[PDB]
């Protein structure tokens, strides 16, 4: 049974073709679908998809979504592959974590368009799609499985070009040393309030989110005798004991 | 079926990330009524579930706080209510603790927290606040939960109040006065004309407090305006089908003279 | 000083209730004894006609060797009712309901009337004995078969104790009358009289055997015969004096048979001799003093533990054997007399009794190191070992208790066929202090084997298998063809412990050469033949030695056990022993100069490479840096001997062929703060320094490497050099900033991220920080323990052939196996390979994971860890394992000095993966119980056990890789694999990746992509697993429990999805497996599903 092609909660099966192993004669690479949204710059009109192609990347979809486009008169404005995480490596980001700036959903792709009417269209197509691959299975719309997870996930034994990442790290040295030259002259050239209040500061301190954050992780003399009163307890510790 | 601790333990070895597994180790410590033994089996579950799955680490924090509120006392509820607003959202713990407060009956605690609650988190939303009126006309205190309209007003910005009165005015038509709730819906109208969607849900609400009279004056005062083609179909439907589920030859009659104008 | 009462009262429980098989078997000897009584006389007939008289009969007579011939028995063969005595093992209350079978003691000791002064001669008397025995059980066989009792009984002929003088007769019980729910073969044995003779018989400088070669052993053995009775009347006044014997006793026959000694005899070749009574007598003898001065050594003042405690330090601080021992006299002080009489011995001077001489010098010398090694581990206050002193039983196995294992097969034909078969003695000397043909071989191949390796081993002992006390009643003898001869053994078991650190020395010396040839130069060039010689040496000594060809297959240790037995006992027997060898191929034999006649104990090819490091090392130390080199430290495997190709150069094809130095700078304040700008100036560090070395030094070569080791750092490269002496080194710059860094970054995380970025952090501390001190303490002890190189090395190809290197971490692995090394008790350190694997082996299949966590101190022999670092690592392992119930994600606790964490190393592993390791460790061990050591029993220990657990591929590179790893193929030429052989470096260094393989890392890949749907595994070492070419590889996958079936779709199902049902999915298995192959399309070849 193939027919099944459309989940409850608007989730589109996406099958594909898969290539010829030599001993392999089948090939159902299944993928999900929705239309999502949020206000914020990188959730409007988006697209979740689910159990991804290893090493899917921003060039064969492109080549995917160009070819629906050719085949079934779609229109289609794709730019990126949002928060593509397959292996799990860019959850907790640590140079966010400890840094000045900088700062600021498992084998889900996200990617968002600039139409809503293309994504729409897009839509219906997929929808149209995935009912035309439970129909037929030899006259599929299709995402062929190309690989440029060989050119990155086969050469990586290779030496990291060295003038590549020379003027790389220089760049980035050379953009570290100014943004942090500017924050320690931030920090203790002057800080007066809304109101009168100058700021104490350390000697060599560098940062306000430095001071900040070790405020927040910063979150005797009494005599048993001398007094009248104490006299009082100890004639009554004196007549009691 | 689970009978012995290592059937127990071999549901969550087999099993790491069903809360259905989870709450039923739970809740046979809770049948069993050994609920301090299930304190720190708890203490054991929070930090033995894995940390992806946000909706199950709040199936697994709010079973704790159920734990706690259905037998537990005060002086550890607001522990653990801290230790959930440090470890988790602040905001679904005091929605859940609002929920399980009144439905363990403590009036005592659940009336100050929606106070607190809904000045912590009413400025960025409507649902804290709504949740008190909607309880306080609930518990009879219809006057009290209009008066909290100020409240809202002051406390959210200026973005979502259209959508204050559009919730109050909700409840009010729900169970409080429906022409009270009228003179809520006046601001609305006075308001924004141009959301198309206030004066069809607020004749719907109308419909379903159910004043008939009002009703055959409300959809018959609509229609003078510049009513666009989908808006026509809509209130024109809501109003045709309605009377199919003294008044029905004449809106047969304008179902083709505004057509024409 | 509390616990272990406890433990010894819980031994009691375990012991006692012996009521139900005392009371009814007292009652069954009861009318046992009663029939005895009613045996009536049996007047002297002569024996040339009793020969006829049981020659019809089913009892034909047994006798002591030889058969008496009638030209001088001129003996009184008479018979009277003897005097009974219910005494011994049932009399003195140390019965443990062993499934294999307590003793009893039940004693007719002979009446007065049937001797004569001088009737101790010749053993005729034992001649009287055998028959009187043979009238005895033809006279009670027909009354048992008239009493109708035969049904579940049967009579045997049997030895005492293994000792063909003394014949007894035992009762074994099989299935209202009957007794076989527990321990069988109650026996009887008949004695001499009391007291006959003036001591000088007695003494053990008898013979009056015709031509004075002594008898001590036939002296010993009537005397034992018959004296056995002051020496009960001794253990029952001390009985009635006071309480603590009984417990002591069964305490120490406890000990004892788990050390494997038993009273037997180890004069006729077999573990033992010591015993539960000789126990009784020592600590008795201790009792009334113990010292020169007869200071009293024990008193029972304190308990059976401290009188344990005072006996084994007595036996290993007291000699008997060589110099001083024990003297006592029954009738009366003890005392330490000062020489030793080459065997054990102690005297008691109211018998003129040797009781110690029923076991050998061998077996009293590793019985006085069983003392020691006992001591050492009862003494120390720091832990509590009572189940690993008393509640495993090491005499199991032969290979587990001993090292290693020789068996002799001497085809030697007839007693007659002795003089072309073998090379031995046959003399009236001979026959006159040895028993039989076992015992002369016995002494002599002792007494060979001492000379022959002396300081070459630890200890030797020997062991006839095959040999057996039992024979029929019809039979006069053992008839038993035993395999090319008629004597009571199969084969000779030589077990040898040896000292390490002169296994494979190539040349053991005699003495130095005077003109005038003395005497031990004269038995020397005599034991040694044609080979041996006098030599000079670069001292310029004239010395007495010869040269043994080291082999790598073959210690020399068998080829010197090989000619001291091929030259002196047999000249065509031959030796058995291919398990070394059959492992020793399972080794991996690196491409080096005569690397076939180079040892498993020689490091050239770890002390190459650190030479090649050290010149490195000056070179970059005299250049000049911004910020100067404060140490680097190698911390690479083989840097610590543990990597599986011994290290040739140019073998790039081992992944880890690129071994790691961390270095690091000074102190240096100025640094960047944030995690990816600090590594990223290392990088920078990284990039001058092999700019540098390009600069000026370019024979050495270099380039950069990505490492993600560490999760969630994005930026952190190595910089790895080629070294023109054929190398490559890894280098990771520590900083004093990274661990503040990683702290600070745990501080400010989010709280539901908290365990993720602390398990980065522990990742980072095993990595760069305690990596370092666990190297240096290892490497630092492995010149002390020195098999550990070789035991690591099989243990790792084993874990790769088992598949299992993909989880688990090498130096996890190396921690499992320098556990039974640190901590050998009870056993010795493992002075051969097997002897290292098996005690690995059994010591994993022995340990539990719930309540055992694995403390050990990397200590030198004879800084460690007291008592309260032992209970916070204890105390931490306690909390830690209620925190977790079971053993739900952390598996293993290995805590050391370096790291009472303990948490360090075994984090990661899947609990499938740990607890198919402790299941091969179970089945390895039955394995090893049930069928014995041989070569298919190796090649199944070694076998995959793919098991087809759901996934199998079958993955081969376009290239072979033994030649470029290194390791040669036992080729019958070196040009072939020399031609091959990668000596060279490549030009453009990118092409590694077709030089090496993908697979580990490919799956680590696929692992960490299908973390929570199944769990994958690769052979990391390719062709060393994968046959001989070079080339197989294969990919194995265990999945999930969860996804059984078709589960409720969601968006956190995370997985494989495939809608069977409107809400129902499973896994696209085929399409799954399809894209793996895909990914490795050049280096997939062949897939099985299931």
């Amino acid at each position: 049974i193939e027919d099944i092609s459309a989940m409850k909660n608007g989730f589109i099966v996406v099958p594909f073709k898969l290539p010829d192993h030599k001993a392999l004669p089948a090939s159902l690479h299944f993928m999900f679908a929705k239309r999502h949204q949020s206000s914020n710059s990188n959730e409007s009109d988006c697209l979740f998809l689910v159990n991804l192609p290893l090493l899917s990347n921003i060039e064969h979809m492109k080549k995917f979504v160009g070819q629906l486009c050719g085949k079934y008169d779609t229109v289609s404005h794709v730019e990126e592959l949002l928060y593509n995480d397959e292996f799990g490596l860019h959850e907790v980001d640590l140079s966010a974590l400890t840094s000045d700036l900088m700062s600021s959903p498992r084998n889900t792709a996200l990617l968002k368009f600039v139409d809503a009417a293309s994504i729409n269209n897009c839509w219906n197509a997929l929808k149209k799609y995935s009912n035309l691959h439970a129909k037929h299975p030899n006259e599929l719309f299709e995402w062929t499985y190309t690989t440029p997870s060989f050119t990155t996930f086969v050469n990586f034994y290779k030496p990291l070009d060295i003038d590549y990442l020379k003027e790389d790290i220089h760049t980035h040295m050379a953009i570290f040393e100014q943004r942090e030259a500017q924050a320690q002259e931030d920090v203790q050239s002057s800080i007066v309030d809304e109101d009168g209040f100058t700021l104490v500061v350390g000697k060599n301190t560098k940062s306000l989110n430095s001071i900040r954050k070790k405020i927040l992780n910063k979150n005797k003399k009494a005599k048993k005798d001398f007094y009248r009163f104490q006299v009082r307890e100890r004639k009554k510790q004196e007549i009691n004991q | 079926a689970p009978e012995s601790v290592a059937d127990f333990e071999r549901l969550l070895i087999g099993n790491p990330n069903s809360s259905v597994v989870w709450m039923n180790y739970m809740a046979f410590q809770l049948q069993l009524s050994e609920i301090e033994k299930a304190r720190e089996l708890a203490e054991r579950a929070l930090k033995t579930i894995n940390f992806r799955e946000e909706a199950e680490k709040l199936n697994i924090w709010i079973a704790m706080l159920n734990l706690e509120n259905t037998f537990g006392t005060e002086e550890t509820l607001e522990e653990v209510f801290s230790r959930a607003c440090q470890y988790m959202d602040s905001y679904t713990i005091h929605t859940k603790l609002l929920g399980i407060y009144e439905i363990s009956e403590k009036f005592d605690k659940a009336a100050e927290l929606f106070k607190a609650t809904a000045k912590k988190f009413g400025g960025e939303k409507v649902s804290i606040w709504v949740s008190w009126g909607d309880f306080l006309i609930s518990h009879n205190e219809e006057q009290e939960a209009r008066t909290i309209l100020g409240n809202a007003l002051k406390a959210l910005p200026k973005r979502n109040h259209i959508e204050v009165v559009r919730k109050f005015a909700q409840l009010e038509f729900a169970k409080g006065d429906p022409e009270r709730g009228r003179s809520l819906f006046e601001g609305l109208v006075a308001d924004a004309p141009k959301r198309i969607d206030l004066w069809n849900v607020y004749v719907d609400q109308e419909v379903k407090a159910k004043d008939k009279k009002k009703v055959e004056d409300l959809f018959e005062r609509i229609i003078t305006k510049k009513i666009t083609r989908k808006q026509a179909k809509f209130f024109f439907n809501k109003w045709l089908q309605f009377e199919e589920s003294k008044t029905i030859e004449y809106v047969k009659a304008k179902a083709t003279e505004y057509v024409a104008s | 000083s509390n616990i272990f009462k406890l433990q010894i009262d819980e031994l009691l429980e375990q012991v006692k209730l012996k009521q139900k098989h005392v009371l009814k078997v007292e009652k069954f000897l009861h009318k046992l004894y009663d029939i005895l009584q009613e045996i009536p006389d049996w007047e002297e007939k002569s024996l040339a006609e009793v020969d006829s008289f049981f020659k019809n009969k089913i009892v034909s007579v047994p006798f002591v060797d030889p058969k008496p011939i009638p030209q001088n028995t001129n003996y009184k063969f008479n018979y009277k009712k003897p005097d009974i005595s219910l005494i011994g093992s049932f009399a003195l209350k140390a019965g443990i309901y062993q499934p294999n079978g307590s003793s009893i003691d039940t004693l007719l000791t002979m009446p007065k009337e049937l001797f004569e002064k001088k009737d101790f001669l010749n053993f005729r008397c034992l001649h009287k004995r055998s028959v009187y025995l043979a009238y005895l059980t033809h006279h009670l066989l027909i009354l048992l078969k008239k009493d109708k009792l035969d049904s579940f009984l049967q009579l045997e002929y049997s030895y005492f104790d293994n000792d063909p003088l003394l014949p007894i007769l035992r009762i074994s019980c099989s299935k209202d009358y009957n007794f076989y729910k527990t321990r069988f073969s109650i026996n009887l044995l008949i004695g001499f009289p009391y007291k006959v003779f003036e001591p000088k018989k007695l003494l053990p400088n008898r013979n009056c055997i015709r031509i004075l070669p002594a008898t001590p052993l036939y002296n010993f053995s009537v005397l034992s015969s018959s004296t056995h009775e002051n020496y009960l009347k001794y253990l029952y006044k001390t009985k009635k004096q006071t309480e603590s014997f009984v417990e002591a006793t069964v305490l120490g026959r406890l000990w004892l048979q788990q050390r494997g000694f038993s009273s037997n005899m180890s004069h006729s070749g077999s573990l033992g001799g010591f015993g539960t009574f000789e126990f009784t007598i020592l600590m008795a003898a201790l009792l009334n003093g113990g010292g020169i001065n007869s200071n009293k050594i024990l008193l029972h003042g304190f308990s059976s533990y401290q009188l344990f405690k005072g006996v084994i330090k007595y036996l290993a601080t007291m000699d008997l054997c060589h110099d001083g021992h024990l003297q006592f006299h029954s009738n009366p002080a003890s005392k330490y007399i000062d020489e030793g009489f080459q065997t054990p011995t102690l005297f008691d001077k109211s018998t003129k009794v040797n009781i110690l001489t029923k076991m050998t010098v061998s077996s009293y010398q590793i019985l006085k190191e069983y003392a020691g090694e006992t001591l050492r581990m009862l003494n120390n206050v720091v832990q509590d070992q009572f189940s690993n002193i008393f509640l495993t039983n090491i005499s199991r196995f032969d290979n587990l208790k001993y090292d290693l294992c020789y068996d002799v097969q001497l085809p030697l034909g007839k007693y007659n066929n002795l003089e072309t078969s073998l090379a031995a003695t046959f003399g009236s000397m001979e026959r006159v202090k040895f028993i039989t043909l076992e015992n002369f071989l016995a002494h002599k191949i002792t007494n060979v084997a001492r000379y022959a390796l002396g300081d070459r081993i630890k200890y030797i002992q020997i062991e006839m298998v095959g040999q057996k006390s039992d024979f029929p009643i019809t039979k006069r003898k053992v008839y038993s063809n035993t395999g090319g001869n008629h004597f009571n053994f199969d084969f000779v078991r030589v077990k040898l412990i040896v000292n390490p650190s002169e296994c494979d020395k190539l040349v053991t010396k005699g003495p130095a050469h005077s003109e005038t040839m003395s005497t031990e130069a004269a038995v020397f060039k005599n034991f040694w033949g044609i080979k041996s010689s006098l030599r000079r040496f670069k001292d310029g000594s004239i010395t007495h030695c010869c040269v043994w060809s080291t082999s790598s297959s073959e210690p020399i240790i068998s080829s010197i056990v090989n000619f001291a037995l091929q030259k002196h006992v047999s000249k065509k027997a031959q030796i058995s022993n291919e398990t070394i060898k059959k492992f020793h191929n399972f080794l991996p034999l690196p491409n080096l100069p005569s690397s076939a006649k180079t040892s498993v104990l020689n490091l050239s090819s770890f002390f190459n490479l650190k030479k090649s490091f050290d010149d490195l090392y000056k070179i970059i130390f005299q250049m000049k840096l911004p910020l100067s080199v404060k140490s680097i430290l190698p911390v690479g495997s083989a840097f610590r001997y543990t990597s599986l190709c011994q290290p040739v150069p140019f073998a790039y094809s081992d992944p880890d062929f690129f071994q790691d130095v961390i270095l690091e700078f000074e102190t240096s304040p100025k640094w960047p703060d944030e995690i990816t700008s600090l590594e990223k100036a290392k990088t920078a560090f990284l990039l001058k320094i092999q700019e540098e070395l390009s600069a000026n030094s370019s024979t050495y070569r270099s380039f950069f490497s990505r490492d993600e080791s560490i999760p969630y750092n994005l930026e952190i490269v190595t910089l790895n050099i080629l070294t023109p002496e054929g190398y490559g080194f890894k280098f990771r710059v520590l900083t004093e900033r990274d661990e503040i860094l990683y702290l600070r970054a745990i501080a400010n995380a989010r709280n539901e991220l908290k365990p993720e970025l602390e398990a980065t952090f522990l990742k980072f501390t095993a990595k760069y920080l305690a990596s370092v001190r666990h190297t240096r303490t290892l490497e630092n002890i492995s010149h002390s323990y020195q098999f550990y190189s070789p035991v690591v090395r099989l243990f790792k190809r084993w874990l790769d052939t088992h598949l299992l290197l993909g989880h688990i971490t090498d130096e996890l692995a190396e921690l499992i196996a320098i556990k039974p090394f640190v901590d050998p008790a009870p056993y010795f350190i493992p002075g051969s390979l097997e002897n290292g694997f098996l005690k690995v082996l059994k010591f994993i299949s022995q340990w539990n994971w719930k309540d055992d966590p694995l403390i050990l101190d990397l200590v030198k022999p004879e800084e460690r860890l007291t008592l309260a670092q032992y209970k916070g690592i204890q105390m931490n392992f306690t909390n830690l394992r209620n925190s977790d119930p079971n053993g739900t994600h952390l598996q293993f606790f290995v805590a050391s000095k370096n790291d009472p964490s303990g948490i360090l190393y075994s984090s990661g592993i899947p609990l499938p993966i740990a607890t198919r390791l402790t299941a091969l460790a179970k089945v390895a061990v039955n394995l090893l119980q049930t069928h014995g050591l041989n070569q298919q029993t190796i090649n199944l220990l070694f076998t995959p056990g793919l098991k087809d657990y759901d996934f199998v591929v079958d993955l081969r590179t376009p290239i072979g890789l033994k030649s470029s790893c290194g390791i040669l193929s036992a080729t019958e030429f070196k040009n072939i694999t020399n031609d091959q052989a990668p000596s060279n470096f490549p030009e453009n260094l990118n092409d590694l990746s077709e030089k090496m393989d993908p697979t580990y890392q490919l799956v680590k890949y696929l692992n960490l992509k299908y973390k929570n749907s199944l769990i994958l595994s690769s052979r990391k070492y390719i062709g060393v697993n994968g046959g001989e070419k070079g080339d197989k590889n294969v990919i194995t996958g265990l999945i999930k429990p969860l996804f059984k079936g078709a589960h409720k779709f969601r968006v956190n199902l995370d997985c494989n999805v495939k809608p069977v049902d409107d809400e129902n999915v499973i896994l696209n298995k085929e399409a799954i497996f399809h894209e793996i192959a895909a990914f490795g399309n050049d280096m997939v070849i062949n897939f099985e599903t299931d």
